[PDB]
């Protein structure tokens, strides 16, 4: 009883033993014989032609073994690499640079000290070109032609190709119906909400160790990969080495947060260098390069409209997004979804019709978009709707809680086909909203707020109080083979479980943890299914030679996909164990029933065989009908996504004179269906709410008119310490996913998805009685000071 | 190169180093003590924190030659010689004070010194007291629990 | 992250360090706590050929009272300042300030003399020292001399020190017993240099301000001593009208940078707000 | 004894067995068995033995047993993959499985040889467009309990 | 310890060694050239054979100090820099002259010297010429073929069948 | 496998080597090719504290014609003996014997002086040197001397060498042009010491044996010079009856070991068979 530690248990983590003792194995901990170190000469310019690169002084430096430029890569067709978005990105700049800090040459040296010396010796001659950083201007007739490698000049919107800076146009929903509703609706509520550029900034940066064994013709690649099997397949397709000779290893990863899904130039250059030199090559980026040259997040400008009756029924939603993708479209996504799942933007509400359009554009900036707990643009979708609810409520002179309650999808309507095409699995929104409102004393807060506002108007206080609400529907677990693939590989995932003669277990999955506790929690699923204690089960991920093929960890998909596969593989084992038990006990399988850790004969519960006994029998006395041993595999193609939900409430106090906001209380109710490990879920929520706080209240990456990247170091990039981070109050309901084998939904991204609108809604609500309008994030002190300054609050 | 002699985790060390070698690289690269981590390039994160002559030091902001004659403890040094985890190591596990593990060595090394500075800290004292250490995963709340758990265990020992 | 190569020296005495600095010239820099210099070496904004580490010079560390001054050795750490109950009895504003500097690790290493000498307008001690009317004792190849903190700063990384000199101590007049004091800092997070901060010391008698001195941090390319703003407080009840006057006179001398902390206009106003709040807390103390 | 065979999306293979060579050439010869069964060149197959974390459980190499036991398992596991591949081919070619015939490395439609899918194509399809009743991927295990010894 | 300076596989080597360290152990344990093997404790098997100043030497029967100033080739030194295997390496694969591989480094290093002593040996000369090298797996027949193959490759003309 | 520790010396001259061996006493051994000494150090049957390596003494390697002798330096390797055209012309029995010693690797290292000095009755050179009537030139702290090979061997690992001395060269009288010779060895495999072996040198004139000398290897605790067996061949036609007498006289001085090569009686008989066969081959070669 005490040893099982299965589903539902707050099982303490097995990873912690090594990590608390410095015996994790992260990439930079790897040391191989002869291993060199590589790193980049990077562009000082945002947009310029490269006239010449002089590497001669760097090559001459003692301890320098190679300096690669695009000229070395071309002949291998590796001066560009494919992206997940179906574009290409420059590996080393060839004819031109397109963002500041882009990779220009790759120096390989005895160690990272010599490499850094040699980088400073490389001389690049540039010729400046006009810089484009404002996406609102990217498709003007005189906008610079950025992507000369793929595009010709095309200055308008009605030519045979799109504007040269236009990446894609994607639309979904019923345009005619939506337009007709907006043409006649009593109330039309419109705003442009910018979700500003931020960055996932994992505490460990991106890095790898490539080792081409020239004698064997085999490549080993250690790296920071959230999707190591995908990276193997990509490396195969681009290098020409066959998959069975590419051994990718994602060891312990010091956080990913979406930054580590795709490939970067450093991975490709380490590989090429190792192939050329026949010794290992390590590449480890520093923070300033991580922040300014790997996947950014967000950068959506969302023109968002709701149509409604005066009494507050929502009739339609119409949303058009301008997406700033930087210089190359590297945005991770399923291949058919260039704006991810932004079409979940009708949220938790039952609306008849809706329409969404997204335009992606190139600018002189780093690539990315999809990162930082976005669930494929669901961050943006939820912000759009939960902000639009609030601005509609203002226009209706209605309490926004009541507006939500009037419009929620009701529990009986699930599975619910939403008007932009997703079918929500299950949800009990009115119950969760009520639980939340009661816990925080919502109506009393509003009376308190009204009294504080009156005091403000009488000159009695300089503080204003906001109440943020975010009621959200997530969509996680990508995804069904019909419409979800990564570069043509369907987005299934997998589990393999093998029981040893003495009853312990090795199991592997096609996902890859970066701290989410998989090595602890996957064992809990198996423990409950088979009655085998969790400590008797070893979980592994990340070695492409050994783990079954999977699509990796992102989109909170591990529990939906590999967690399902785990249960289904376990159930294959259980079914075979039942046959073994029938053979041993000389009964029909249908005469047996499972009871925790054993099969019993119905009616003769005295007669039974334990799973431990059955495991030994599978080796010792295999029934003649059956193969020996006791193991299974499942590759799980999900029938639908899972749709966890939440109800978040923030009370925020703001000093109008300084702009300094202080969170009073943050309450976060999450419902992710069956809860495998409540301790781990709580940690995921704490972490994601802290990110949400950071994004809404301070974090940014910016670019100036010259294309210089601003604020891309920890001197400016707001990561809260323990002092700034609020205390979190968490709660739950349980609404299982009907289609999932254990009823479990994903959860890891929920806190960020729901949290950012909660915080921003709180800030916006504080100022609503002063008619501030929509205040664009982030809500740091200078910006909130400017809000008040412009409302006349300081004189 | 300079000849240095110092003690790390109770063991004598002697080495020949370039003056510009940062202490975090000496520890990780020459000494192969890869518990300590690098999280930044501006001295903010504290992932590289070690205990050096009674102080919490960001070892990415010191040269190995400055540690000549020092006594340094890193995370590898925290467990007892019989393998038993320190109170802090145990607390971080019991309270779920880590996820990816990357800040953890530096958080535990800072916290080891914090609980010597103040064996019975309040939560505000704990949060301020670890202000030089960033974590991306935990949102700090369980780290505070871990430190409190450890203080209670330590305060029980005598 | 990786600095350029240098030679490293550990002089045994002030005299030896000054001899080294004088001989090696511009291409040698003193190394104190290293928590400004090493970060700019790691970016290669600084590429000195020699570092002269002051660690073995015991005479550079310490806190004493000498006549009507407290004299603090340049190598005394922030942690030591905070820990000194003797300093807290005489100059409690120092502890308050030091706790607003950086984070615990940095405070174990960073020195008061480094904070004073560095020349970054982000440093907190310079304007505090201007508020307190401290003097910096400098020793070089030509002997000892004294520069007021108020006269020490010309621009960002431009100061009154000459080639071959070390700042060896800071001499601080002790305010009266019962003086009010405050250091009020606005920043984005722990460790950040101020958006604006104000240092205030003042004395009262009979409900009236008898003396006041104000420093402003990181709201110009140097620290500022807000001479006029402090004078206007003297003789007043430190009431609204008086504070409005001081705020005006203080704002008027600012010239902040526009950076991630916000535009110059905001930071000017924040110098005012910090000043108001500091005077109020000083008043209560006094 | 035992074999586990996994085909990658691009058509190369990792296979492991429960035996252990000490010079008898298993790393060469087990790949030969697979290659004939599946029509995947031997050079595209990696064979491993001897790591108990990764190889399926077996009883080792002695008694000249490797060919009788693991060599049987290798063939049987490869036939499981071929059977799944034939299902995928039938789905792709829009015929019944009984209309298909094997020609070295591909299934052709009987009487319409221009209509075919190679094993390589089927391996990609198993990951790219899994037929809706099948699991994705293409792999198999067999644990082989021999019915008798062999008597050379 | 004694200070030694020598050349191994064409590269300068400088080391400190105890006098009693066998050459085989210096090569395997200190230089990490683990191709050479130990098969016996009486100097019969030849698995430790290296080429040393133009001689085939059983490195288990020499101290590293005796190799001060010497030039040694080990099996790691046989392949060309362009990847391509030596004639002998190729002949051992083509003719199936190895199974477990444990004697193979020593067999190839002996044979390298044999074919310099006698570029066109008869079968009897080959057998005699590798008399100091034991193999447990092959029964020698395919080793003889491998050495004949390599000779014919080097010489540009075959000799015996 | 692992020897005990020792200090290692590389003297530059014979004189220096001899001074070292004299100074250091029994704890020091000369190191020649090392192919008997290192194997017994590795089993710790020998634990010398000092090894005096002779490798830097150029004077000890060489094959020289001097007077009516060939003089071979003690550090001359088996490989060099085999490769000598001059020896093949004047003393062809040496090549023949060397090619029956050990294996190619051992022959690259092992030396004629080490083979002669070692004292193992399994070594092949000793009885060949006795057959040839060679003299061993020794140098020690008291000066130079000569000991006939016929007088050098007293028992297993018991020779006429004295403290401090080195065997520096072997002086071999050149046999007549046209002499016959043979070394016939019976062994279990390549590299094995002989079950029995016989060295023969003889001369013929006009159908008759004029001179004959016979050495026997590894059939007593020393090599043997079968003096009476050779004598009884002189004057004869070297036919079966003459050989019968020689075989009896040879067998009678053997005293073999009983080991894995067989019982002593077998090895005595094999000495006689090897003798017959060696005589037959030397007879054919003569002229
Ligand atoms: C993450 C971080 C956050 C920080 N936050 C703050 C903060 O909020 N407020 C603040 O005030 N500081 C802050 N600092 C800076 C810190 O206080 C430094 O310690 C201080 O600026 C320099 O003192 P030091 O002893 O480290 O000097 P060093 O870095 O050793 O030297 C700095 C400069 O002063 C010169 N110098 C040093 N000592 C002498 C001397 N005796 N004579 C002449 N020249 C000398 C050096 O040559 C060099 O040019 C922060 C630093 C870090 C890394
Ligand atoms: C596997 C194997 C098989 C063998 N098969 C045979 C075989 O068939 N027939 C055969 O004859 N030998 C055989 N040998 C032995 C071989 O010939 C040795 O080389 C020989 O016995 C000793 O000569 P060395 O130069 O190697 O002497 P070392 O091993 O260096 O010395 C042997 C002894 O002689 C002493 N010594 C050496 N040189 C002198 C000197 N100049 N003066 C004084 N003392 C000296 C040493 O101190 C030591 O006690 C075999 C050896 C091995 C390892
Ligand atoms: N019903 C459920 C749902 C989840 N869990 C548990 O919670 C963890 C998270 O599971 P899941 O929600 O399936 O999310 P993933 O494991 O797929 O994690 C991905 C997610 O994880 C997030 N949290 C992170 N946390 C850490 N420490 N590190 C990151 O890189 C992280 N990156 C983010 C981002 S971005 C993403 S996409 C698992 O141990 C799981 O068993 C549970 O107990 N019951
Ligand atoms: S690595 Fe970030 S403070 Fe040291
Ligand atoms: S546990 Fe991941 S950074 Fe703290
Ligand atoms: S190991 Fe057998 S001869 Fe060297
Ligand atoms: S190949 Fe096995 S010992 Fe020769």
């Amino acid at each position: 009883a005490e040893k099982l530690q299965g589903m539902g248990c707050k099982r303490k983590r097995v990873e912690d033993i090594r990590f608390t003792q410095g015996k994790g194995n992260y990439v930079d901990d790897v040391k191989l014989p002869g291993m060199l170190f590589g790193d980049f000469v990077r562009s000082s310019h945002a947009h310029a032609r490269i006239k010449s690169i002089d590497t001669s002084k760097a090559k001459a430096l003692p301890g320098v073994f190679a300096v690669l430029t695009a000229a070395d890569l071309k002949p291998l067709n590796l001066h560009y690499m494919p992206t997940l978005a179906g574009d290409v990105q420059a590996v080393l700049a060839d004819e031109k640079v397109l963002f500041q800090n882009q990779e220009v040459a790759f120096v390989v040296a005895k160690d990272r000290y010599v490499a850094a010396d040699a980088i400073e010796l490389v001389e690049v001659d540039y010729e400046p070109l006009p810089v484009l950083v404002d996406p609102f201007k990217a498709m003007e007739p005189d906008a610079p032609l950025l992507r000369e490698d793929i595009k010709d000049k095309m200055t308008g919107a009605h030519g045979a190709r799109k504007h040269h800076n236009h990446i894609f146009r994607w639309e979904i929903g019923d345009k005619e119906g939506t337009d007709a509703t907006f043409a006649k609706a009593e109330v039309v509520s419109k705003d442009m909400f910018t979700y500003h550029r931020v960055h996932p900034s994992p505490l460990e940066t991106c890095q790898c160790v490539a080792s081409m064994d020239k004698i064997k013709g085999e490549l080993t690649l250690w790296g920071t990969f959230q999707a190591p099997h995908v990276i193997r397949t990509v490396v195969s397709l681009i290098s020409g080495l066959p998959e069975h000779k590419i051994h990718v290893i994602a060891p312990d990863i010091g956080g990913g947060f979406g930054n580590k899904v795709g490939a970067y130039s450093g991975y490709v250059c380490a590989v090429v260098a190792s192939i050329v030199l026949g010794v290992p090559v390590k590449w480890v980026e520093d923070r300033m390069e991580n922040l300014s040259t790997t996947s950014f997040a967000r950068d959506y400008h969302m023109t968002t409209e709701l149509a409604a009756t005066k009494d507050g029924k929502i009739l339609a939603m119409r949303c058009h997004v301008l997406a700033d993708h930087g210089a190359f479209d590297a945005c991770a996504d399923p291949s058919k979804w260039p704006a991810g799942f932004m079409n979940i933007c009708t949220g938790s509400y039952d609306m008849p019709v809706a329409h969404l359009a997204v335009d992606g554009v190139y600018t002189n900036k780093a690539s990315g978009g999809v990162a930082y707990r976005c669930s494929f643009r669901v961050t943006e979708a939820v912000y759009a709707i939960e902000r639009a609810i609030e601005t509609l409520a203002q226009r209706l002179e209605m309490d926004s809680a009541d507006l939500r309650i009037k419009n929620f999808i009701q529990p009986e309507q699930f599975p619910y086909m939403a008007p932009l095409g997703w079918e929500y699995d299950s949800g009990n929104y009115p119950l969760a909203m009520k639980k939340a409102m009661d816990t925080v004393g919502y109506h009393q807060l509003r009376a308190e707020q009204k009294a504080k506002q009156e005091a403000f108007k009488r000159g009695e206080t300089r503080e204003i109080m906001g109440i943020g609400i975010s009621f959200f529907t997530e969509i996680v677990g990508a995804g069904p083979s019909k419409n979800c693939d990564i570069l043509g590989v369907s987005m299934f995932d997998s589990a393999e479980i093998r029981i040893h003669p003495t009853g312990s277990v090795i199991a592997r999955m096609g996902t890859k943890s970066q701290g989410q506790g998989h090595e602890t929690t996957y064992a809990q699923i198996i423990a409950t299914e088979l009655g085998i204690p969790a400590d008797d089960i070893m979980i592994e991920e990340g070695n492409t030679d050994t783990a079954p093929y999977g699509l990796g960890t992102y989109g909170s998909r591990s529990t939906p996909t590999a967690g399902a596969a785990t249960a289904v593989a376990a159930r294959k084992i259980k079914a075979k164990a039942q046959m073994i038990a029938a053979h041993m006990l000389e009964v029909h399988e249908g005469d047996l029933e499972w009871d925790v850790d054993r099969f019993r004969v119905k009616g003769l519960p005295e007669k039974f065989k334990t799973m431990k006994e059955l495991a030994w029998a599978s080796y010792n006395s295999p029934p003649p009908n059956l193969e020996p041993g006791l193991e299974a595999v499942n590759y799980y193609d999900p029938p639908n996504m899972t749709y966890p939900f939440g109800a978040y409430f923030c009370i925020m106090d703001i000093d109008v004179d300084t702009g300094v906001a202080k969170t009073r209380r943050f309450y976060a109710l999450d419902d992710c269906g069956t809860r495998i490990n409540p301790m781990i879920i709580e940690g995921q929520v704490h972490g994601g709410l802290t990110e949400a706080f950071a994004v809404a209240m301070g974090q940014e990456i910016r670019y100036d008119e010259q294309g210089n990247v601003l604020g891309a170091s920890f001197m400016d990039f707001f990561l809260p310490t323990a002092v700034e981070t609020p205390k979190w109050e968490t709660d739950y309901t349980v609404t299982p996913s009907p289609h999932h084998p254990i009823g479990a939904k994903g959860v890891g991204e929920s806190p960020h998805v729901g949290g950012v609108p909660c915080f921003s809604n709180a800030v916006n609500d504080a100022y609503a009685f002063l008619n501030a309008g929509h205040i664009q994030m982030p809500h740091d002190a200078w910006r909130l000071w400017k809000v008040g300054e412009q409302l006349g609050l300081h004189v | 190169k300079a000849h240095i002699e110092l003690t790390i985790n109770g063991h004598p060390v002697e080495a020949l180093v370039e003056p510009r070698t940062l202490l975090i690289h000496f520890i990780r690269e020459q000494q192969n003590l890869t518990g300590a981590h690098i999280g930044c390039d501006t001295s903010h994160c504290g992932a590289c924190t070690v205990d050096l002559d009674g102080m919490s030091v960001k070892s990415c902001t010191m040269f190995a030659v400055q540690a000549n004659g020092a006594s340094i403890t890193t995370i590898e040094g925290m467990a007892a010689p019989d393998g038993t985890l320190s109170a802090l190591q145990e607390g971080f596990r019991m309270m779920h004070g880590l996820q990816c593990g990357y800040c953890t060595p530096g958080m535990i090394m800072r916290s080891h010194r914090l609980l010597q500075e103040n064996p019975s800290p309040t939560e505000a004292e704990i949060r301020f007291g670890i202000g030089g250490n960033l974590c991306r995963c935990t949102g700090y709340q369980n780290i505070v629990k871990a430190i409190q758990y450890a203080a209670a265990k330590i305060n029980g020992v005598p | 992250m990786i600095p350029g190569s240098f030679d490293y020296h550990r002089p045994k005495s002030i005299a030896d360090a000054v001899a080294l600095l004088t001989k090696l010239g511009e291409d040698a820099r003193p190394l104190a706590g290293g928590h400004s210099l090493i970060p700019i070496m790691k970016t290669r904004l600084a590429t000195p050929e020699h570092l002269v580490d002051l660690r073995d010079i015991g005479d550079l560390v310490g806190i004493r009272e000498e006549g009507t001054d407290v004299v603090i050795g340049a190598m005394t750490t922030q942690h030591a300042l905070i820990g000194s109950d003797f300093l807290a009895a005489k100059l409690p504003i120092i502890r308050e300030t030091s706790l607003l500097i950086a984070d615990p690790q940095i405070r174990y290493m960073g020195t008061i003399g480094g904070n004073a000498a560095n020349g970054d307008p982000g440093n907190d001690m310079p304007a505090l020292m201007q508020c307190l009317g401290a003097a910096y004792e400098l020793t070089g190849p030509e002997g000892a001399r004294i520069v007021a903190a108020r006269d020490y700063y010309q621009g960002a990384y431009f100061t009154a020190i000459e080639p071959g000199e070390l700042l060896t101590a800071i001499r601080i007049p002790v305010p009266p017993t019962g003086h009010g004091y405050a250091y009020e800092k606005l920043k984005r997070k722990i460790g950040d240099y101020a958006t604006a901060a104000a240092a205030v010391v003042l004395t009262m008698s009979g409900g009236k301000c008898v003396t006041a001195s104000i420093g402003l941090t990181n709201v110009a390319n140097t620290p500022l001593w807000a001479e006029e703003a402090g004078k206007v407080l003297v003789g007043t009840a430190l009431d609204k009208p008086a504070l409005d006057k001081a705020v005006a006179l203080a704002e008027a001398i600012t010239a902040p940078a526009s950076d991630g902390r916000g535009p110059a206009e905001y930071r000017t106003k924040m110098a005012g707000v910090m000043l108001r709040r500091a005077v109020e807390r000083a008043k209560a103390r006094a």
